[PDB]
RNA sequence: UUGACCUCAAAUCAGGUAGGAGUACCCGCUGAACUUAAGCAUAUCAAUAAGCGGAGGAAAAGAAACCAACCGGGAUUGCCUUAGUAACGGCGAGUGAAGCGGCAAAAGCUCAAAUUUGAAAUCUGGUACCUUCGGUGCCCGAGUUGUAAUUUGGAGAGGG
RNA sequence: GUUCUUUGUAAAGUGCCUUCGAAGAGUCGAGUUGUUUGGGAAUGCAGCUCUAAGUGGGUGGUAAAUUCCAUCUAAAGCUAA
RNA sequence: UUGACAUUGUGAAGAGACAUAGAGGGUACCUUUAUAGUUUC
């Protein structure tokens, strides 16, 4: 699409003097990391989205509280590999969308609404609690039949 | 971006983030081999300031050394001399650890030249160490002149002469009053300083 | 014996004398007889003891009847005290 | 302004100064607009160190004299362990 | 008398005799001369500042620097950058603050610019006939202290009365002004 | 069932590279004793010989987390000098630098850390042609977990 | 010395005003042990234990507290004679 | 061969101290109590 965008102006601006404003201005999501964060924090970003499997996971973990602080309606999609797809990337790992056309303006502001109930107003109780107290199912019914027998 | 972001949060190493991360990648840099390939850094803020760039021709190693001091290797504590050398278990080698861990990598990979590396990760019983290196056949890096200087063959092998980052620690190579037994090599200001000097005419 | 003195360097100690016999060997023989041919207070030859090289100026001999002026970071006593029996000052330069 | 003699307390020769250009890497110390807010965001999401832990259950404890001599101990210098305990007080001004 | 000779170690392995004294200084005119033709018609040196030397020992003289500044080639009119083709050397790291030497540099910047001439990129190249040293074109004097003949003017301080109290002030700054502040804080 | 991704493998897969010799000088590691103290144990010989790793026509060092206390110098190197001095040492034997001054030669610099976001603009390889230390067109890849342009503290950037 | 080519609505330099001015972490530094230097209440390097800051940080050749001044900007890199 | 520090985590009880969270209560005080906490054996 690109490269024949470039021929479509090469013509438009050599002929009709134009400042190639022959091309409508575009509309589309933004998705690299360094890109996101500075399209956050001058709230500039409608929605953010997050993978959750990051092989450096220490990446994205100051996502949620940078969403949360500039007021950005962020959230945790799964995959890594899915983010990459709409954006013809193997991987993306964040994705955000800055504008968004008037006619589907509906249909954003209605989607937020649920992103919102989710994950911008359950994060101030997510801090105040630990993960990760499961067992083995050898341990797991070792100790039931222990607490069933006392 | 999260160039600073990641920088700032590296440095609270005993957060209780950072101390989860911490006992996780130390398993697992235990169950595999000593040397090994990473596909891509775990620390990307670091290796992106000590001259990485995500392209063809930069290989990031992980490398695991012993940790503790360099006892001698002479049998059964025997020693044969003035009692100033009779110590065994005492004795401190002078390079650092992150020194080896670099003549370790370049040995086994040397079409590579090596170019930098960083701390990652410790244990009681090991240090664990990330080597950043160059390919100087491949076309991306002979190139693009802000790289093309490792082609030069006055550069084979920097690791093993003290070149890098931590060999001109270890030398103790630096500007200032400090440093006076060592500012241009410690044995090129021997030499110098112990020679007779005279001339044609005698002084 | 004494106290030590760690990282000694002689260029806080650079001060050489220079006697009150001397004096006259600063100005050059060609100008040194006609200022000896005139006690004019009008006129006295000024004598720059530091760009000569010299730090302190001491008293040892005497000097003719000849005001001079005299510029030095240091004099002494008697070496002061001579030159205004001759009528001349001394500038403390720095 | 020197006194144009050659001991004293301002020794040396008298001459007219310029007062040149400030030098940028004067200020390097000073942070920005933009590392106040990210040095503030990391921190609570690091929370504290187990050190930090035992400094602000000290000061509640037995005041600042026992305070200083211990973030003496665990830091480096005596230097050091005022900004250390004084930033331990900003934290438990914050809490109230 | 006892005599301190530092010969106890192989001494005989490190001995550097200098029978190329006379042999290096021939091919090092070579070097002047190999340099004099492929920079044919440049002057073989830069243009050196001048600066007053440190070290109390030294500060009467004065001495040929290592470059400018930023400062004095701003206020003789041409860029940094366009400076050190001309021929003259640019120090960055070094300051002005003194302004008899700010004003000795500018002037020998004002000259430089007169005495040589710049070819054009163009072509047609005229002969020029290069002189091989700038540093004896321009060459380094003394500034001049005072005159040769001064009336005495004359006050009784005695010169030597004037060093005694000011070497003694400094000795008891300190304790003085330890009065003082104990003497304030009375009630 | 089908298609991606991440990690890890296999090929006599396509194209490459490293080993060994020399070793006078160079950069590192490791490292003794005879000897001198009229004995000898700290010390000295020596931060040396031997041992081991790594380069070049030189190497290393280098554009200051410097020297200074002045009217301040201004990357490194080498020579003359400071100096057999300050200082170290069963203060005995013995050891022992540096700054300033004069000369040889002089040359400076770039990345990381700014949103290209009205367009990843960057690069390997293959193939076809060509004026072949390479160029152009095309197609696979690499890459947003950041390749180009812009900036390096002496500054510099967004605006007017 | 010549000859063929327009590279460029491209690139660079300079004045003034306003807002900014991002700058390297198991590191700097401290204890301790070994080694080492002329370095002496500790000159470097290394092992281990502790582990920083932002008008901050190192240095200013006697350890420590208090108050100033001076000077450069570390933990990443290239380069002839 | 013996001690300390590091590797080295998580629980349930117990014995304390604080931070918080109200009531009372003779800038405060202090016997009380709850909880959700940070730590001491």
């Amino acid at each position: 699409e690109k490269k024949e965008r470039l021929t479509k102006e090469a013509a438009a601006v050599a002929e009709g003097k134009s400042k190639q404003d022959a091309s409508p201005k575009p509309y589309a999501v933004k998705y690299g990391l360094n890109h996101v964060v500075a399209l956050i924090e001058n709230k500039k970003a409608k929605l953010v989205l997050i993978a959750n499997d990051v092989d450096p996971i220490e990446l994205v973990v100051f996502l949620p509280a940078l969403c949360k602080k500039m007021g950005v309606p962020y959230a945790i999609v799964k995959g890594k590999a899915r983010l990459g797809t709409l954006v013809n990337q193997k991987t993306s790992a964040v994705a955000a969308l800055t504008e968004v056309r008037a006619e589907d303006e509906a249909a954003l502001a209605k989607l937020v609404s649920t992103i919102d109930a989710n994950f911008a107003d359950k994060y101030d109780e997510v801090k105040k609690h630990w993960g990760g107290g499961i067992l083995g199912n050898k341990a797991q019914a070792k100790m039931d039949k222990r607490a069933k027998n006392s | 971006g999260a160039y600073k972001y990641l920088e700032e949060l590296q440095r609270k190493k005993q957060s209780d983030v950072l101390r989860f991360l911490q006992r996780v990648r130390v398993w697992e840099y235990r169950q595999k081999n000593v040397i090994h390939r990473a596909a891509r850094p775990t620390r990307p803020d670091k290796a992106r300031r000590l001259g990485y760039k995500a392209k063809q021709g930069f290989v990031i190693y992980r490398v695991r050394v012993r940790r503790g001091n360099r006892k001698r290797p002479v049998p059964k504590g025997a020693t044969y001399g003035k009692p100033t050398n009779q110590g065994v278990n005492e004795l401190k080698y002078q390079r650092s650890l992150r020194a080896t861990a670099e003549e370790r990598v370049g040995r086994r990979a040397a079409n590579l030249r090596v170019l930098n590396s960083y701390w990652v990760n410790q244990d009681s019983t090991y240090k664990y160490f990330e080597v950043i290196l160059v390919d100087p056949q491949h076309k991306a890096i002979r190139r693009d002149a802000r790289y093309n200087w490792i082609c030069d063959p006055v550069h084979k092998h920097r690791e093993a002469r003290g070149l890098t980052a931590t060999g001109k620690k270890s030398r103790g190579i630096n500007k200032g009053h400090k440093f006076n037994n060592t500012k241009a090599g410690r044995r090129k200001t021997w030499k110098r300083q112990n020679t007779l000097s005279l001339w044609r005419y005698r002084k | 014996v004494g106290m030590r003195y760690f990282h000694k360097q002689q260029a806080h100690f650079w001060k050489p004398v220079l006697n009150l016999d001397k004096l006259w060997t600063l100005i050059p023989e060609d100008k040194r007889d006609q200022y000896l041919k005139s006690a004019s207070k009008e006129t006295a030859p000024v004598i720059d003891t530091l760009a000569a090289g010299y730090g302190k100026i001491l008293g040892k001999g005497r000097i003719p009847n000849v005001p001079v002026i005299v510029k030095a970071r240091f004099v002494s006593k008697l070496a002061e005290e001579k030159i205004r029996a001759a009528g001349g000052v001394v500038e403390l330069i720095a | 302004v020197k006194t144009g003699i050659a001991i004293g307390l301002n020794k040396g020769k008298k001459v007219t100064s310029m007062t040149p250009a400030p030098k940028i890497s004067y200020k390097k110390g000073a942070a920005s607009n933009r590392t106040k807010f990210v040095r503030s965001l990391v921190r609570e999401i690091a929370g504290l160190s187990p050190y930090e832990r035992r400094l602000i259950d000290l000061i509640r404890n037995s005041g600042e004299k026992r305070a200083r001599k211990v973030a003496k101990k665990r830091l480096g210098s005596f230097t050091r362990a005022k900004a250390k305990v004084e930033e331990m007080n900003n934290i438990i001004a914050a809490s109230r | 008398p006892i005599l301190k000779n530092h010969f106890r170690k192989h001494w005989q392995e490190r001995v550097k005799v200098h029978f190329d004294q006379a042999g290096k200084k021939v091919s090092r005119r070579n070097a002047r001369a190999t340099r004099a033709a492929k920079i044919a018609p440049r002057p073989l040196d830069l243009l050196r500042p001048v600066v007053r030397a440190p070290t109390v020992k030294y500060n009467r003289k004065v001495r040929a620097g290592r470059g400018f500044t930023l400062a004095e080639v701003k206020a003789a009119g041409l860029t940094a950058a366009y400076a050190r083709t001309i021929g003259i050397a640019v120090d960055h790291r070094r300051q002005n603050r003194n302004q008899e030497i700010f004003d000795a540099n500018v002037q020998r910047l004002k000259e430089y610019q007169s005495k040589i001439i710049v070819f054009p990129r163009n072509g047609k190249a005229p002969e020029a006939e290069q002189v091989l040293s700038a540093a004896a074109t321009f060459p380094i004097a003394q500034p001049a202290t005072d005159v040769e003949a001064r009336a005495v003017q004359d006050n009784g301080e005695s010169a030597f009365r004037t060093l005694r109290l000011a070497r003694s002030e400094k000795k008891f700054r300190g304790i003085r002004e330890k009065r003082a502040r104990e003497k304030a804080e009375a009630e």
